[PDB]
C-alpha cells in the first residue's frame, strides 16, 4: 500500500500563527524535550559490575 | 496591513521583540511625569562645598544659622 509523511500545510489563522510564534521566540519547544527528557537521569543505572559479577550466557 | 504585522511574526519573532523593545524606550520618557523629579534629585547632591555669600543688606534669605528658615524645600524627599 502506502503512506505519506511529512505531508502537511500549515493552517495559516491567527488562532495558530501565535503557538508558533509562541514558539521560536519564546522556546516553548527545544526546553521540551531536552529540558526534561534528558532529566529522566533518576532510572538506576544498568551495570554489570565487571570483575566480579559477570552477564548471560545460553548453553 | 495587521495581517503582515502577524505574517513576520510566523518566521522572525526575534528583532521583532528588538523593535518592540526599540521604541517603547524612546516614547516613553517624554511621558511619564515622574521623570523631572529624577532631574531635580541630580542637581541638589552637593559634590562641591558652598561658599558662603558676603552679606550687606539684602542678603536675601539665608541667615547664618543653617536650620534657621533659609531657602528652598528639598525635604520634599525626605518623605518620598
Ligand atoms: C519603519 C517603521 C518603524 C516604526 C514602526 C512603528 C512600530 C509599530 C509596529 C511596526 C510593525 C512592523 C512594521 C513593519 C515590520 C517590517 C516587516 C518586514 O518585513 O521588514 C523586515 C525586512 C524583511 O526582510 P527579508 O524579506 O529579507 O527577511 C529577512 C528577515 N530576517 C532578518 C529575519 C531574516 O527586513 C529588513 O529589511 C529589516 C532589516 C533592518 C534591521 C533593523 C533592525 C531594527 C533596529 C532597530 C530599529
Ligand atoms: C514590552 C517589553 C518587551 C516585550 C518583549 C516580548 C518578548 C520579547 C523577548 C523575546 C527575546 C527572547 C530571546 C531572543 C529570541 C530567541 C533568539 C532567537 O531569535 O532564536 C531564533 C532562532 C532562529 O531560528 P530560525 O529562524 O527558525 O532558523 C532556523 C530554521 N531551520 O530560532 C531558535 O530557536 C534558536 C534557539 C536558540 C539557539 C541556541 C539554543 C541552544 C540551547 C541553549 C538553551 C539554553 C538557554 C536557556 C536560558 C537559560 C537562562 C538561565
Amino acid at each position: 500500500t502506502y503512506k505519506y509523511v511529512n505531508l502537511r500545510e500549515p493552517s495559516m489563522d491567527m488562532k495558530s500563527v501565535t503557538d508558533r510564534a509562541a514558539q521560536t521566540l519564546l522556546w516553548t519547544e527545544l526546553i521540551r524535550g531536552l529540558g526534561m527528557t534528558l532529566s529522566y537521569l533518576f532510572r538506576e543505572p544498568a551495570t554489570i559490575n565487571y570483575p566480579f559479577e559477570k552477564g548471560p550466557l545460553s548453553p | 496591513v495587521a495581517a503582515f504585522l502577524k505574517n513576520v511574526w510566523a518566521k522572525e519573532p526575534v528583532l521583532v521583540a528588538s523593535f518592540a523593545i526599540a521604541g517603547l524606550a524612546v516614547i516613553l520618557p517624554t511621558l511619564s511625569p515622574y521623570t523631572k523629579y529624577s532631574l531635580m534629585i541630580n542637581r541638589a547632591t552637593p559634590y562641591n562645598y558652598p561658599v558662603p555669600l558676603r552679606d550687606d543688606g539684602n542678603m536675601p534669605d539665608v541667615p547664618s544659622h543653617p536650620q534657621d528658615p533659609q531657602g528652598p524645600s528639598l525635604e520634599w524627599l525626605k518623605r518620598l
